[PDB]
């Protein structure tokens, strides 16, 4: 029926955290505190519109 | 001589009385040192289970700023 809306590798293109679990977890409050002030733009993004292919930005 | 087996001139006696010494604790005392330790168990118990519940928590709060 209709058509899908992928957006392609274009825009999902970024280099990942390529970190491991255990010093992720063990720097998970500094990581909390200071940063992370702006990913609760991007969950209120991803609450508000249930549709990842908009929060990319 | 003659030279038969007697008792030489009468031989001690020996008991025959139940000797038992009922030894042991009594009701109250056993009741009341079981019951002690049991709430010396208790308050431990309690106050391990709630410094436990605060590090639960901080590992809550860890997957909470890991997640996005």
């Amino acid at each position: 029926p209709g058509i899908v809306e992928l957006p392609s590798l274009e825009d999902l293109k970024v280099q990942e955290v390529k970190v491991s679990s255990s010093v992720l977890k063990a720097a998970a409050h500094h990581y909390g505190a200071q940063c992370d002030k702006p990913n609760k733009e991007f969950m209120l993004c991803r609450w508000e519109e249930k549709d990842p292919r908009r929060c990319l930005e | 001589v003659k030279q038969d087996m007697p008792p030489v001139g009468g031989y001690g006696p020996i008991d025959y009385k139940r000797n038992l010494p009922r030894r042991g604790l009594s009701g109250y005392s056993m009741f009341a040192v079981g019951i002690g330790a049991l709430l010396f168990g208790y308050w431990s118990m309690m106050r391990w289970n709630r410094e436990r519940r605060r590090l639960q928590i901080e590992d809550f709060e860890a997957r909470i700023a890991l997640m996005p």
